[PDB]
C-alpha cells in the first residue's frame, strides 16, 4: 500500500528554455524517495464495490500516476466539501473530449460499458473543453494549486515497461486553469494508481543539448546530494 | 582620456565602441478585442465590500484611456508600477477587484495600513503592484432612505489574508458562550452601512477598482497599444516582443523549443531567444558588437597622425557600421585600401601591415607592433625576436675567450612609499 | 548601465571610480606580458641546433622542436598545450556561450604561444651548444659530453666519470627523458597548478556576469524594465541601487584580480630567477632546481606558463667503509685534499665525496699539517 | 531628508577610503616584496661575492657598489664579460703510454700543431704535463681520445 | 543574520556573495596547510638519531 522508491514528479517549472545546464530551483516537487501510497487494496470494481474509495488531503500540490489500461480512471474531483456548500472542479477525461468544469456539485456518480455520469451542477463558475487524453504506456500527472491557478503537468510514457519505475522522464506542462478554488481535499473517479504528494524543495535539474530534463538531483535528500547542488 | 594637450608615443585605452540599432520592432499579439474594462468601471452596480467582484481579464488588447474617457478621479494609487502611462506594458495576469467603499476607508486600501477594511474586508498584498482606482459614486449608489445592499465585515475572529476570502457568515462567537443566535452581546458581522444623499463627504460610497498586474517579462499577455511592424532579421535593432524589451540582432535559432516554451535563457541568466507572438517562429538574440577601443599615437611632438584599434570585431562588420552610420563613437579614420588590416586583437585601421620586422616598439598584441617610420606613417608589423646566431656545434670544436671587457650595469629597486595617514572623522 | 543613458548620467555622480578601475585593469594587463617578457626573454639572440642532432648520445628529440609538425614546438611543449588549453576563449581570435560579453573583454598576450616557442627554443639550443657561457657573453661552442664533464666538475664529480660511464649517462638521460614524457601523458593533474589559474580567472569572470542578475533591493534587475514601469524620479532610485550593486560587483572583481596578480607575479619572478640561474647555469641551491644535485635545466612553454625539466645527478648503490680524519705516517698528520680516507677492511684508499674510486693514498693527495698526536682517531 | 543625503555622502566618502586603503596594502606588498628583494641583493652582491647567474647583473659577477636613491636603492654591478673568442679544437684527454690524462683544471685545446691546457674562462696556453692533468684508466675506454 | 529567515530571503537579491566568501576562506585554509606541507615535509622518511 505504500511504495517507498519515488524519484519521479520532476516537471518544466516554468516557460524557460534551457540547454546543457544544470539549474538549481525550489519549487514544490515530490521529495525522492518519499513515501507514496499505492491504491491495489482499493482499486477497480473489485476494490471500492460501490463503496469506500477514500477521499485523500491535497497538502500543496499532489503527484498522480495510472497504470490501468482499460482507463477505469476517468477523472478527478477537487474541493474542500464536495457537497454544493462550496465550489468545486471536475475534470472528466471522456474518449472523445477532456471536459473541465467548476460548479456547485452536490449529486456525482460516486457513491461495465455505459456507467453513470451523473452530477446536478447547481451553480457552475468555470467551463473548459480540450482535446481527449485516452502496461505499454503510464500515465503520469502533477496537480498544484498555486495563488489563484491549477496547474497540470503529464506525461503519457509510452513505457511493455511494466515495472513501474521502468525510467526517469520530466512532465510536462498540459493546462493552466485560471480557477480561483480552495483545494483541500481530492477524490479519484472512476468509470491501480499512485497518489505521492509534493513539499517545497530545491532541484538541480540536468536539460540537454534539446533542452529536455534527463535527471535530477534532490538537494535535501543525501550529503551527496548536497554536494552536487 | 589623459587630461593632456600633450601625448606620449604609445597606445592608449579610450572609451568602448557599440553598433547603434536602426530600427525599432514591436511584436504585440494581433488582437484586436478589447480588455473589457469599460464593462466593470462602468457597471450598473458594484459588489459589496465583503465580496469583491473579482473579473480576470486576459486574451484582450488592455487601453487605458477608456478610464480617463469614464471620469475624472479620486487617485490612481499606483504602486510598482507608479504611471497611468499603462498602454506600453503587457501584463501577464489582470485581475479587476470591483467595489463600493465609504470616503473614510478609502484611505484604508493601502497595500499596507490600519482600519476595519484594511484588517477585515480586503486585504492587499505589501508587496503588490498595481493600481487601486477610485470613483465619487454617490449620485448612482446613495439613496434617500438608505442603500442598504453594501455591508462590512467589522466583526471577525482573525486578519483577512491578501486575496483570500472565506464568505461564511456564521455569526462571531465570544466568550465562553456559543453566542447561537441573537440576544447575547454577539452581534450580527455585517456593517449595514446605509449611503445617504445628504451625508458629508467623508460618508458618501465610492466606487474603488483594484488592478492586480503580474509583470514577469511575458509568458502570457494582456498588452496595450501599438502599431506592430515586420522583422528584419541579421541586422542590430530594438526589439520589443510583448513586454520584453531589449536590443539585439534577430536571427533564425536552431534551439529545439517544446511547443509550451516561449523564451530561452543561457547560463547567466540573460535572454537569448523569444518565440514570435504572430508566427510562433524561434528566434536567437545576439548583442550588438561592442568592444574596446585603443589610439595608436607616435606622439604630438612627432606627428599628429593616429591609428584605431577596435578590440573584438571582424573588420568586415567595423567597415558595415562605418558605411551604415551605426558606429557609437562619431569619429572616423580615412579607412582606405591598404590601412585596414585584422589582428587577433582587433581590427586595426590607419597603419598599413609591412612584411618586415623590427623590434617592437608601440605594442598591438598577439604579435603586431607598431611604430612611425619613412614620407613618415604609422606601419604594423610582426615584432622581431631578436637577431639570429647559429652556433658552429661540432665534436671537436671550443671556443676560449682572449680578451675581456669589464661591464658596469645598474638595478633599480624600490625600497619604501611615501607614508600617509588619514583623519577618518575630518575626511568624510 | 548597458544602452541606457538615464543610468549612465547617475553614474556619473559617483565621481572617478571607472578610472579607478580601468587603470588597475590595464596594469594588470601590462604587467601580465611583462611577466611573460622577464621568464621567456632572457637570451640576446634566436640560437639554433645544428643540422646534426648528435650531442654525445644524448637524445633531446623531445624537447627541440619537432620541424615536421605546425608551430614548432617540441613534443612534450605539443603535450603540455593539448593538455591544459581547456579555455574556450582565451583570447579574442579574430571574434559561457556569450564569452562574458556583458563590457567584459578579454585581451590576447603580446608574445603568441609561437614566439614564446622561438624563445625557448632559443634558450635550448643555447644551453645544448655552449652550455651557460651564452648566459654571460657571447657564446661560446663546446662538446655536448665536455659540457656535462664540467658540470660533473660543478657537483664535485671528477671528469673522467662522465668519460668512463658516457654510455651510461646518455642512456639514463634518454630514459629519463622518455619516463617524464609518458608521466605527464598519463598523468593528467601533473599540470593542475596551471589550470587552477585558468580556472580562477574564469570563474572571477563567471560571477562578474552573473551578479547583472542580482536585484540588489530594485524591483527588477532589467534596467529597460525599470525605465518602463517607472517615472523618472523613482527609476533614479531603483537604478541607484542597480548602481551601487554592480559597482560593488567591479570593485570586488579588480581587487580580487589585483591580489591573483601579485601571486602571479612573484610566481613569474620565481620563474624568471629559476630560468636565469639553472637554464642558464649550474645552480648550487640545494632544491631549487629539481632533488639531487643540479646538473643542468630545460625550459619547456605551457600555456599560461613555464614547465623546466630539471636534470640532476642522485647517488645510488651505496657500500660502508670505514674512515678516519688523517693518516699516521712518520709522526706526520696527512689529511685528503679532495676525498675521504677509506677503508675495504685490508688496506685504506683515498676516494672522492661523491663516487667510490679507491686511490693509493700518496703525497700528491694528501697534505701535512702537525704531528699525529693532536688529531682524535688518526690510523697509522 | 538631510540625514539621507548626509548618509548617501558619508557612503560613498568611507567607501572611497576603503577603495584608497586597499590599494595602499596592496602596493604595500609590492614594495616590501621589492624590499626584500633589494635586500638580499645588497646581502649577496655588495656584502660578498654571488654565483647566482643574473642575480648581480649580467656576465660573471665581481662586485657590485650600492647608491642610494628616493624611495629606492640602485645598484651598480661590475661583471666579468668574456671577448674576442677563438675556436680551437678540443679532446677530452691526452693519451700518451696508455693512460688517459684528464685536466686537473682547464680544457684541451690546439692550434692545429701543439695541444695545450688553458685555463676554460681566458685563452693562455700551457704546455701539458703530469703536474696539470691526472690519471685514471687507460687510452681504450676515453670516446675521443687524442694521442 | 543569524536565525533570521526574511533577511536571509534579502540576502539572496545580493547574489553569490556568500558563496564567493565561502571560496576564498577556503583557499586561504588550504593554503596554510599547503605552506606547513611546504615548509616542513621536505624529506621522504623519518629519521632517527
Ligand atoms: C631519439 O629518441 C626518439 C624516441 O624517443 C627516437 O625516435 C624513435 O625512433 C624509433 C626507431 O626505431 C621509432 O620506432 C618505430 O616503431 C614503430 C613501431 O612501434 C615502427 O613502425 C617504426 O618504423 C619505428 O621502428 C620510434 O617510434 C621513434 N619515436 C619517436 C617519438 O619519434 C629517435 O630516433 C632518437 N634519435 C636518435 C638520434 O637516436
Ligand atoms: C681491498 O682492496 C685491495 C686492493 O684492491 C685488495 O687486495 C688486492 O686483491 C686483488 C684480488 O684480485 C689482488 O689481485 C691479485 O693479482 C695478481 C696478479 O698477478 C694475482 O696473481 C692474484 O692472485 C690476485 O688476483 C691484489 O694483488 C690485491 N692487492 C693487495 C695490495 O693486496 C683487498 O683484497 C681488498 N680487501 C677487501 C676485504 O675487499
Ligand atoms: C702552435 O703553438 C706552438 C707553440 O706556441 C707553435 O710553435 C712555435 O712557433 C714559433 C713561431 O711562431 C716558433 O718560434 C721560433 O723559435 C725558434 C727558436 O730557435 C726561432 O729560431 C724561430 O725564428 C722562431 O722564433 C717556436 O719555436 C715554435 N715552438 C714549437 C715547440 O714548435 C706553433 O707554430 C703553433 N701553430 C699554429 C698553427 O699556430
Ligand atoms: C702508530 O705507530 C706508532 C709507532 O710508530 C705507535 O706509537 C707507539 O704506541 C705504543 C702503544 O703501546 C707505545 O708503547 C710506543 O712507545 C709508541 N711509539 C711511538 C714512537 O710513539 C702508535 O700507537 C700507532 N698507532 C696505532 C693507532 O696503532
Ligand atoms: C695512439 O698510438 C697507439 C700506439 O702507441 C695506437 O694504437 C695502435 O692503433 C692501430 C690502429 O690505429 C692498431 O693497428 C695498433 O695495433 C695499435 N697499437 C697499439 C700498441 O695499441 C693508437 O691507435 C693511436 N691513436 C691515435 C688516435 O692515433
Ligand atoms: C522498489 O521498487 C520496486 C519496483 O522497481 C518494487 O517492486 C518494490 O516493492 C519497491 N520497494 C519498496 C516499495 O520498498
Ligand atoms: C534532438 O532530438 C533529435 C530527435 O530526432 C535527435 O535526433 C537529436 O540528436 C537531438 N539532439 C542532440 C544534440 O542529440
Ligand atoms: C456608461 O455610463 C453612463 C453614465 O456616466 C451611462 O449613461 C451609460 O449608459 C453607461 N454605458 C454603458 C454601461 O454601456
Ligand atoms: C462581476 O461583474 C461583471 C459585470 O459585467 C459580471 O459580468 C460578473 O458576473 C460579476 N461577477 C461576480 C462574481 O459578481
Ligand atoms: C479553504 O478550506 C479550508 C478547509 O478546512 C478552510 O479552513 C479555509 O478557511 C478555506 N479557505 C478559503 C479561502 O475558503
Ligand atoms: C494572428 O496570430 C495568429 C497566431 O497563431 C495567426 O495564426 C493568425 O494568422 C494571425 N492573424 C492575422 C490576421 O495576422
Ligand atoms: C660526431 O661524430 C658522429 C659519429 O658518428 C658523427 O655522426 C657526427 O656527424 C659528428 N658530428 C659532426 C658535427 O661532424
Ligand atoms: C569576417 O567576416 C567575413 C564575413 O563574410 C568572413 O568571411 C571572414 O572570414 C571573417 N574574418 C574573421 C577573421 O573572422
Ligand atoms: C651497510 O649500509 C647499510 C645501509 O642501509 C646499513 O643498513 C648496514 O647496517 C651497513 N652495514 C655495515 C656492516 O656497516
Ligand atoms: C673554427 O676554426 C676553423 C679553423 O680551424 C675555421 O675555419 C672556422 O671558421 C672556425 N669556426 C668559427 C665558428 O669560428
Amino acid at each position: 500500500q505504500s511504495y517507498t522508491n519515488f524519484t519521479r514528479g520532476v516537471y518544466y517549472p516554468d516557460k524557460v528554455f534551457r540547454s546543457s545546464v544544470l539549474h538549481l530551483t525550489q519549487d514544490l516537487f515530490l521529495p525522492f524517495f518519499s513515501n507514496v501510497t499505492w491504491f491495489h487494496a482499493i482499486s477497480g470494481t473489485n476494490g471500492t464495490k460501490r463503496f469506500d474509495n477514500p477521499v485523500l488531503p491535497f497538502n500543496d500540490g499532489v503527484y498522480f500516476a495510472s497504470t490501468e489500461k482499460s482507463n477505469i480512471i476517468r477523472g478527478w474531483i477537487f474541493g474542500t466539501t464536495l457537497d454544493s456548500k462550496t465550489q468545486s472542479l471536475l475534470i472528466v477525461n471522456n474518449a472523445t473530449n477532456v471536459f473541465i468544469k467548476v460548479c456547485e456539485f452536490q449529486f456525482c456518480n460516486d457513491p461495465e460499458s455505459e456507467s453513470g455520469v451523473y452530477s446536478s451542477a447547481n451553480n457552475c463558475t468555470f467551463e473548459y473543453v480540450s482535446q481527449p487524453f485516452l502496461f505499454k504506456n503510464l500515465r503520469e500527472f502533477v496537480f498544484k494549486n498555486i495563488d489563484g491557478y491549477f496547474k497540470i503537468y503529464s506525461k503519457h510514457t509510452p513505457i511493455i515497461g511494466r515495472d513501474f519505475p521502468q525510467g526517469f522522464s520530466a512532465l510536462e506542462p498540459l493546462v493552466d486553469l485560471p480557477i480561483g478554488i480552495n483545494i483541500t481535499r481530492f477524490q479519484t473517479l472512476l468509470a491501480d494508481y499512485y497518489v505521492g504528494y509534493l513539499q517545497p524543495r530545491t532541484f538541480l535539474l540536468k536539460y540537454n543539448e534539446n533542452g529536455t530534463i534527463t535527471d535530477a538531483v534532490d538537494c535535501a535528500l543525501d550529503p551527496l546530494s548536497e554536494t552536487k547542488c | 582620456t589623459l587630461k593632456s594637450f600633450t601625448v606620449e608615443k604609445g597606445i592608449y585605452q579610450t572609451s568602448n565602441f557599440r553598433v547603434q540599432p536602426t530600427e525599432s520592432i514591436v511584436r504585440f499579439p494581433n488582437v484586436t478585442n478589447l480588455c473589457p474594462f469599460h464593462e466593470v468601471f462602468n457597471a450598473t452596480r458594484f459588489a459589496s465590500v465583503y465580496a469583491w467582484n473579482r473579473t480576470r481579464i486576459s486574451n484582450c488588447v488592455a487601453d487605458y484611456s477608456v478610464l480617463y474617457n469614464f471620469a475624472p478621479f479620486f487617485a490612481f494609487k499606483c504602486y510598482g508600477v507608479s504611471p497611468t502611462k499603462l498602454n506600453d506594458l503587457c501584463f501577464t495576469n489582470v485581475y479587476a477587484d470591483s467595489f463600493v467603499i465609504k470616503g473614510n476607508e478609502v484611505s484604508q486600501i493601502a497595500p499596507g495600513q490600519t482600519g476595519n477594511i484594511a484588517d477585515y474586508n480586503y486585504k492587499l498584498p505589501d508587496d503588490f503592484t498595481g493600481c487601486v482606482i477610485a470613483w465619487n459614486s454617490n449620485k448612482l449608489d446613495s439613496k434617500h432612505s438608505g442603500n442598504y445592499d453594501y455591508w462590512y465585515r467589522s466583526l471577525r475572529k482573525s486578519k483577512l489574508k491578501p486575496f483570500e476570502r472565506d464568505i461564511s457568515t456564521e455569526i462571531y462567537q465570544a466568550g465562553n458562550k456559543p453566542c447561537k443566535g441573537k440576544g447575547p452581546n454577539c452581534y450580527f458581522p455585517l456593517e449595514s452601512y446605509g449611503f445617504r444623499p445628504t451625508y458629508g463627504v467623508g460618508h458618501q460610497p465610492y466606487r474603488v477598482v483594484v488592478l492586480s498586474f503580474e509583470l514577469l517579462h511575458a509568458p502570457a499577455t494582456v498588452c496595450g497599444p501599438k502599431k506592430s511592424t515586420n522583422l528584419v532579421k541579421n541586422k542590430c535593432v530594438n526589439f520589443n516582443f510583448n513586454g520584453l524589451t531589449g536590443t539585439g540582432v534577430l536571427t533564425k535559432s536552431n534551439k529545439k523549443f517544446l511547443p509550451f516554451q516561449q523564451f530561452g535563457r543561457d547560463i547567466v541568466d540573460t535572454t537569448d531567444a523569444v518565440r514570435d507572438p504572430q508566427t510562433l517562429e524561434i528566434l536567437d538574440i545576439t548583442p550588438c558588437s561592442f568592444g574596446g577601443v585603443s589610439v595608436i599615437t607616435p606622439g604630438t611632438n612627432t606627428s599628429n597622425q593616429v591609428a584605431v584599434l577596435y578590440q573584438g570585431v571582424n573588420c568586415t562588420e567595423v567597415s558595415v557600421a562605418i558605411h551604415a552610420d551605426q558606429l557609437t563613437p562619431t569619429w572616423r579614420v580615412y579607412s582606405t585600401g591598404s590601412n585596414v588590416f585584422q589582428t587577433r586583437a582587433g581590427c586595426l585601421i590607419g597603419a598599413e601591415y609591412v612584411n618586415n620586422s623590427y623590434e617592437c616598439d608601440i605594442p598591438i598584441g598577439a604579435g603586431i607592433c607598431a611604430s612611425y617610420q619613412t614620407s613618415q606613417s604609422i606601419i604594423a608589423y610582426t615584432m622581431s625576436l631578436g637577431a639570429e646566431n647559429s652556433v658552429a656545434y661540432s665534436n671537436n670544436s671550443i671556443a676560449i675567450p682572449t680578451n675581456f671587457t669589464i661591464s658596469v650595469t645598474t638595478e633599480i629597486l624600490p625600497v619604501s612609499m611615501t607614508k600617509t595617514s588619514v583623519d577618518c572623522t575630518m575626511y568624510i | 548601465c548597458g544602452d541606457s543613458t538615464e543610468c549612465s548620467n547617475l553614474l556619473l555622480q559617483y565621481g572617478s571610480f571607472c578610472t579607478q578601475l580601468k587603470r588597475a585593469l590595464t596594469g594588470i594587463a601590462v604587467e601580465q606580458d611583462k611577466n611573460t617578457q622577464e621568464v621567456f626573454a632572457q637570451v640576446k639572440q634566436i640560437y639554433k641546433t645544428p643540422p646534426i642532432k648528435y650531442f654525445g648520445g644524448f637524445n633531446f628529440s623531445q624537447i627541440l622542436p619537432d620541424p615536421s609538425k605546425p608551430s614548432k614546438r617540441s613534443p612534450i611543449e605539443d603535450l603540455l598545450f593539448n593538455k591544459v588549453t581547456l579555455a574556450d576563449a582565451g583570447f579574442i581570435k579574430q571574434y559561457i556561450c556569450a564569452q562574458k560579453f556583458n563590457g567584459l573583454t578579454v585581451l590576447p598576450p603580446l608574445l603568441t604561444d609561437e614566439m614564446i616557442a622561438q624563445y625557448t627554443s632559443a634558450l635550448l639550443a643555447g644551453t645544448i651548444t655552449s652550455g651557460w657561457t651564452f648566459g654571460a657573453g657571447p657564446a661560446l661552442q663546446i662538446p655536448f659530453p665536455m659540457q656535462m664533464a664540467y658540470r660533473f666538475n660543478g657537483i664535485g664529480v671528477t671528469q673522467n666519470v662522465l668519460y668512463e660511464n658516457q654510455k651510461l649517462i646518455a642512456n639514463q638521460f634518454n630514459s629519463a627523458i622518455g619516463k617524464i614524457q609518458d608521466s605527464l601523458f598519463s598523468t593528467p593533474s601533473a599540470l593542475g597548478k596551471l589550470q587552477d589559474v585558468v580556472n580562477h580567472n574564469a570563474q572571477a569572470l563567471n560571477t562578474l556576469v552573473k551578479q547583472l542578475s542580482s536585484k540588489f533591493g530594485a524591483i527588477s534587475s532589467v534596467l529597460n524594465d525599470i525605465l518602463s514601469r517607472l517615472d523618472p524620479p523613482e527609476a533614479e532610485v531603483q537604478i541607484d541601487r542597480l548602481i551601487t550593486g554592480r559597482l560593488q560587483s567591479l570593485q570586488t572583481y579588480v581587487t580580487q584580480q589585483l591580489i591573483r596578480a601579485a601571486e602571479i607575479r612573484a610566481s613569474a619572478n620565481l620563474a624568471a630567477t629559476k630560468m636565469s640561474e639553472c637554464v642558464l647555469g649550474q645552480s648550487k641551491r640545494v632544491d631549487f632546481c629539481g632533488k639531487g644535485y643540479h646538473l643542468m635545466s630545460f625550459p619547456q612553454s605551457a600555456p599560461h606558463g613555464v614547465v623546466f625539466l630539471h636534470v640532476t645527478y642522485v647517488p645510488a648503490q651505496e657500500k660502508n667503509f670505514t674512515t678516519a680524519p688523517a693518516i699516521c705516517h712518520d709522526g706526520k698528520a696527512h689529511f685528503p685534499r679532495e676525498g675521504v680516507f677509506v677503508s675495504n677492511g685490508t688496506h685504506w684508499f683515498l676516494t672522492q665525496r661523491n663516487f667510490y674510486e679507491p686511490q693509493i693514498i700518496t703525497t700528491d693527495n694528501t697534505f701535512v699539517s702537525g704531528n699525529c698526536d693532536v688529531v682524535i682517531g688518526i690510523v697509522n
